[PDB]
């Protein structure tokens, strides 16, 4: 390492790990933190949450069109109604992908995405290539997805720049008459609810 | 800050890696987990960070290479670092040297401590939430449907005026209320609430495309002037 | 291209490591001089590239991390690589096994050759050079003092319009004259060139800081228009 | 390295070393280069050129004020009649610190710099801490190089954004009086014709 040039080199992933460990190691020590209660988020996070939250939300707004309604009207009511609400899931709006308008979420400054509803991010949704790109060119970006929009479809891309948080609600595919709620919720993919993916006839 | 953080609309960031979610993995490393553990244990109890803007500003003041190369949850490491050490609830060489000892030896063992209570304490905020809403005497500036030109302003602080959308025309799509403020929040400076709204960009004013795409973005009140 | 490369304006890179100029060396390593020969080597007999535009757009496309990391021969490095690869002066399969042969074995001698002539040629482009001004038929679309606005473009391509002076007023200081044009040249479109423009911008314009700060900038004839 | 992942991985510099050596050696093997014509290049950059051209051009431009004046008003003919042309240096211009205007040179995008006057760049002016921030606060740059400028002084940055090249003809210091040419081309250091340095007196 030549001193004029630090910046050339970075931490290795090694160093991450130690920090994180010194950290839990000083916390615990001084009494800020408890074995339990870092077990507890890691619990919440990695089990406790999931796409298969938004996956209801989504069956029961195809099955029951009054919620439906209710939902695009004033979804941080119904949503939290529901029990969908916490830590990153204080203020979430549905914003609903039509024949003609499709939209794609992204945090272009960072990785926001609300976990109350949808659990954790995507790996890439996180990462520069897609929070680079989606904002300046959507339908490139959705082709890598296997999503070929037409170009008179519209597309919205909604930037998490503030607290609110955004879900997509796709549309119900063809091919799925006389199935049930259960049913239906089992086709709702974790990409559908980021607008990078159409739900597929089963 | 216009920091490598605020990448919209830039160029060279290459394809983005598809993986079907049911093979995209949470976490590969125990320190990953780790890391969650720390940031929502610490804030929960307003430990470094009483909300997501202090937190936020310590990603964003990574070294550009470490932010590129950390891994995601790198960045949340350096955060927890970068918070507790500046409100003086670390120490900074008594970090260094316990860092030190973990990389030297990576099996040193951790204490442990049970404490039912602080596991209700976190519990309540990750079902209660931080919601930065809150109430002012003052009027909007601007209502629905009215077009604004956004600021031609260059924060060195924190913001969330992301640089793409820097002097530009939309139209106010949504008032949400008044939010707590992240460019002074973030560096302690009071919640200092503002009016938040939804703002509506088109992809010709944004990139000079004319092409049916459109960027919604939240803007606080003080980035955004009448025509 | 909106890379990483253009940071006119960032935020986050941190203090400038002052040296003294008699301490600060110019190559540390075999392989830094190596990268200062075959660029000069190449170009100077047109493989690659027959000017810097082909030359500068090989950095440009390196991948963030790298460009951030290789240090600055490194990048030199990188474009001769991508310029003779993709002018088909070099297979790509080709250079990646000998680069995994000398990887692998780093004592492996380099072949050696005298071409006097060769010595001869090289010269003349360190002592000629390769001035892009050129004569074209079309009349200055700018006069010195005109008040323009530069556009707001964002060329996925090469560029030498960088973003910290898009969609700003500024002043014409000086018409230079047609040189070739960046944003063609560089991806082998034709030399094409355009008027260039020296243009005078104040603080207060590009960064809302109203101070005794002016930036100075040449930029082509298409990345502007008349207010 | 996990494929999801594999933009968090620079290339070592053994990397770029490698690959240094492979394009050499393809390159000789089929007779695009030679090994004189390397050490050519090599010989004219770290021996042949220097600040020293341009520290003559500057202590002339103090000693003969027709030759100043000249150089002022066409820089690219009095340079190029002084055998200060070349590669990189084809089209040279010099822009006068006075007592209200300091001049400082940059290229944001890059690393241009006129080698046949001033020979290779500092190492810091091809990083990005100093590309970045001398557009935006030039007079905080200025600062960490121990020019600390009065707020009535004007700053322009010049940025090499073309194949035009730009030198600062720094102010001849006080207590000088008497020296020769010569003499007052040792003092001219190559930061100052950058202008992130004014000359001290000796
Ligand atoms: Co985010
Ligand atoms: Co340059």
């Amino acid at each position: 390492i030549d001193p004029r040039f630090p910046h050339h080199h970075p931490r290795p992933q090694s160093f991450w790990e130690a920090r994180a460990k010194a950290l839990e190691s000083l916390l615990i020590e001084k009494g800020h933190l408890s074995s339990d209660a870092i077990e507890r988020v890691i619990k919440h996070y990695e089990h406790e949450l999931g796409p298969m939250n938004g996956a209801k939300v989504v069956a029961k707004a195809w099955t029951d069109p009054a919620f439906k309604q209710r939902l695009l009207e004033d979804s941080e009511t119904v949503l939290r109604e529901l029990g969908y609400y916490g830590l990153q899931g204080e203020h979430i709006r549905v914003v609903e992908n039509t024949d003609t308008v499709h939209n794609v979420v992204v945090c272009t400054l960072c990785s926001c995405y609300p976990w109350p509803l949808l659990g954790l991010p995507p790996s890439w949704y996180k990462e520069p290539a897609y929070r680079a790109r989606v904002v300046k060119e959507p339908r490139q970006v959705l082709k890598e997805f296997g999503l070929d929009l037409p170009d008179s479809v519209e597309i919205r891309v909604w930037d998490s720049s503030s607290e609110i948080r955004f879900m997509v609600l796709p549309q119900r595919p063809e091919g799925t008459e006389g199935m049930t709620e259960e049913e239906l919720a089992k086709l709702v993919t974790r990409d559908s609810m980021i607008g990078v993916a159409k739900i597929e006839p089963p | 800050m216009n920091g490598i953080h605020d990448v919209g609309g830039m160029d060279g960031f290459g394809k983005v890696m598809y993986v079907k979610e049911e093979e995209d993995i949470y976490f590969t490393h125990d320190w990953e987990r780790l890391a969650f553990g720390l940031v929502a244990g610490c804030m929960a109890q307003g430990l470094g960070m009483k909300a997501f803007d202090e937190f936020r500003i310590g990603i964003e003041l990574m070294r550009p290479v470490d932010y590129l190369t950390s891994s995601y949850y790198g960045h949340w490491i350096a955060t927890v670092a970068y918070n507790l050490v500046d409100t003086g609830v670390l120490d900074e060489k008594e970090l260094d040297e316990r860092t030190e000892v973990f990389l030297k030896k990576p099996d040193t063992k951790i204490p442990r401590r049970e404490d039912p209570a602080l596991v209700k304490l976190v519990e309540k905020a990750l079902y209660d939430g931080l919601s930065p809403l809150r109430e002012i005497s003052a009027s909007p500036r601007f209502k629905v449907g009215e077009r604004i030109k956004t600021k031609n302003i260059h924060p060195t602080g924190h913001t969330r005026f992301p640089r793409y959308a820097r002097d530009k025309y939309g139209v106010i799509d949504e008032v949400y209320g008044a939010h707590v403020f992240p460019d002074d929040a973030a560096h302690r400076k009071g919640e200092n609430p503002q009016y938040l709204y939804r703002v509506r960009f088109e992809a010709e004013e944004l990139w000079g495309y004319k092409q049916k795409d459109s960027v919604y973005i939240d803007l606080w009140e003080s980035y955004m002037e009448p025509v």
